Formats: structure tokens, sequence, C-alpha cells
């Protein structure tokens, strides 16, 4: 039983446990990606600016 | 000089509507981080990177 029990475990480990390597690798990657599109967006309100300047 | 109608604006204008056309493309582009969003840009590229998704999932 005591290695059953240590078998059982480590298959649900293995099915729920989360590898962190991974998670904050994709962290990481969202991270940047947000960055990005708040200053992409940033970018993209001041666009229409430039149309009063013929007004 | 004719006054009814003004063809240098209205080739400014057009030249301008499709470079700002441009702008857009490039621009969600930009935000959504990925070569093609849209299908059209690369069709058999949109097919091949849904196969190859599938493959990786």
């Amino acid at each position: 039983l005591m290695n059953a029990y240590e078998n059982t475990q480590a298959s649900e480990s293995r099915i729920r446990d989360a590898d962190m390597a991974e998670e904050t690798v994709a962290f990481t990657k969202n991270q940047i990606l947000v960055q990005s599109g708040t200053a992409m967006l940033a970018q993209a309100n001041v666009r229409p600016q430039g149309v009063l300047s013929l007004l | 000089m004719i006054i009814n109608h003004n063809l240098a604006a209205i080739n400014s204008h057009r030249v301008l509507k499709f470079q700002n056309e441009e702008v857009s493309k490039n621009m969600e582009k930009l935000s959504s981080g990925m070569r093609i969003n849209r299908a059209g840009d690369d069709a058999s590229g949109l097919a091949v990177s849904e196969k190859m998704r599938t493959q990786v999932n």
C-alpha cells in the first residue's frame, strides 16, 4: 500500500499539478503581448487627430 | 483656373484614404501580433497554420 499510494499520487499530480516553467513562459509572452497591445492602442487613439489640421 | 471641382484635392484625398487603409491594416496586426488575422492576406498560410495548430495540440 505504501508504494501504491505514491504511484497513485504521482499520477494525480501529473494530471492536475502544473509545471511552473511552462506557465511562467506563457505568462511572460502574454505580458509582453499586452504591453505591446496597450501601447499600440494608445497610438491608435491619437490617430484621427490629423484630420482637424485641414479644418 | 476651374473652380467647380478641385482635381488636386480629389487625387490627394484618394491617395490619403488608401494610405490610411494601409495604416489600419498594419496597425491591427501590430496590435494582434500575428502575421495574418483575416483570411485573404495568405489563404494557404492560414490553412497551413490551422493544420499546424491542430498538430501541436
